[PDB]
């Protein structure tokens, strides 16, 4: 299922008790918009040529919306101060996630909105999108207020009309990418580095989207090898790249095989 | 497009 | 506070002599302030950085990146500054990893 997700990043200052907001959009996998309050006359910006054919509305509107936002982060990053008994001195950060999958009617499969202070888990809307998690005692307090003032319906409006309907557009207006998978271009490469053995590397480049599994396989074992494994991490045009190694005893490479799979991949796929 | 946020913690 | 990852690897395989791209990917770390730079043998190369975003366990992750073209004398690293790091994490790129 298709996506539309962003990620907001709140910083304080130990300074003039003002704070830096950041706003990245997604769809999928694709950064197609930002949004950053240090730059003069902070505007909503287009990161990926298809959001460009919006019109200047377009960014006026989410311009608008997300300055607002910022204003509302630079507020909670204050009350949250308070409710842990954090001093002015620190810099803190509040970060939230939220965003919708579309479902196979065109209407929201899955939505979520998700909070954290100084990187650890604050509160969270639940899957009925009608109640709240929260994760310590302060959270409590959000909580409180947040049912009180049924907060969760304006989220639930939200992922169910606006983020949704959006989504669709967008997808129409990116037609010719954001409906593409990429398979990963594979190899394996081989360095006889050392004494220790022969090291063979498994590469996968320029898959879309990032999940991807890589596994090494002997003959005759059927758990998988251990292995040194990258993190999956972006090749720069907006696919990823990741590779698995090992080393193994300088006669034996064919005993062993890697194993790809991805969805845009027809087949599982072994190397050698 | 973005959702509006405007409720305290 | 979590410390950075860092990877430095090139777009394409390496070929010398054939234009490329090459990336420092710093991901994991928390809080956000980071200072990261591209360098061509010990140099800071001009180099774009990506827009801060982070991971479903809320660590932050950046990419910084510009073009290169490999040949047989250059050496390009990435060094990384963050409060989670005594001295500056510094990773020399290799066209094998």
């Amino acid at each position: 299922p298709h996506s539309l997700s962003y990620f907001y990043t709140a910083v304080s200052r130990p300074d003039r008790g003002d704070s830096r907001f950041i706003a990245v959009g997604y769809v999928d996998d694709t950064q197609f918009v930002r949004f950053d309050n240090y730059a003069p006359n902070p505007r909503m910006e287009p990161r990926v040529p298809w959001i460009q054919q919006e019109g200047q509305d377009y960014w006026d509107e989410e311009t608008r919306k997300v300055k607002d936002n910022a204003q509302t982060y630079g507020v909670g990053l204050n009350t949250l101060r308070g409710y842990y008994n954090q001093s002015e001195a620190g810099s803190h950060t509040l970060q939230s996630m939220f965003g919708c999958y579309l479902g196979p009617d065109g209407l929201l499969l899955h939505g979520y909105r998700q909070d954290a202070y100084d990187g650890a888990d604050y509160i969270a809307l639940n899957e009925d999108l009608r109640s709240w998690t929260a994760a310590d005692m302060a959270a409590q307090i959000t909580k409180r207020k947040w049912e009180a003032a049924n907060v969760a319906e304006r989220r639930r409006s939200y992922l169910q009309g606006l983020c949704v309907e959006s989504l669709r557009r967008y997808l129409e207006m990116g037609k010719d990418t954001l409906q593409r998978a990429e398979p990963p271009k594979t190899h394996v490469t081989r360095h006889p580095s050392s004494d220790l053995g022969v090291t063979l590397r498994c590469w996968a480049l320029g898959f879309y989207p990032k999940e991807i599994s890589l596994t090494w396989q002997r003959e005759g074992q059927d758990q998988s090898q251990d292995m040194e494994l990258v993190e999956t991490r972006p090749s720069g045009d907006g696919t990823f790249q990741k590779w698995a190694a090992l080393v193994v005893p300088p006669g034996e490479e064919q005993s062993y095989t890697c194993h790809v799979q991805h969805e845009g991949l027809q087949e599982p796929l072994t190397l050698r | 497009e973005s959702d509006t946020v405007g409720w305290s913690w | 506070a979590r410390p950075p990852k860092v990877q430095v690897y090139s777009r394409h395989p390496a070929e010398n002599g054939k234009p490329n791209y090459l990336n420092c990917y710093v991901s994991g770390f928390h809080p956000p302030q980071i200072e990261i730079d591209l360098l061509k043998n010990g140099e800071k190369m001009n180099a774009e950085q990506s827009d801060l975003s982070f991971s479903k366990d809320w660590s932050f992750y950046l990419l910084v990146h510009t073009e290169f073209t490999p040949n047989a004398v250059d050496q390009y690293s990435c060094r990384v500054k963050h409060v989670t790091l005594d001295k500056p994490k510094i990773v020399k790129w290799d066209r094998d990893h």
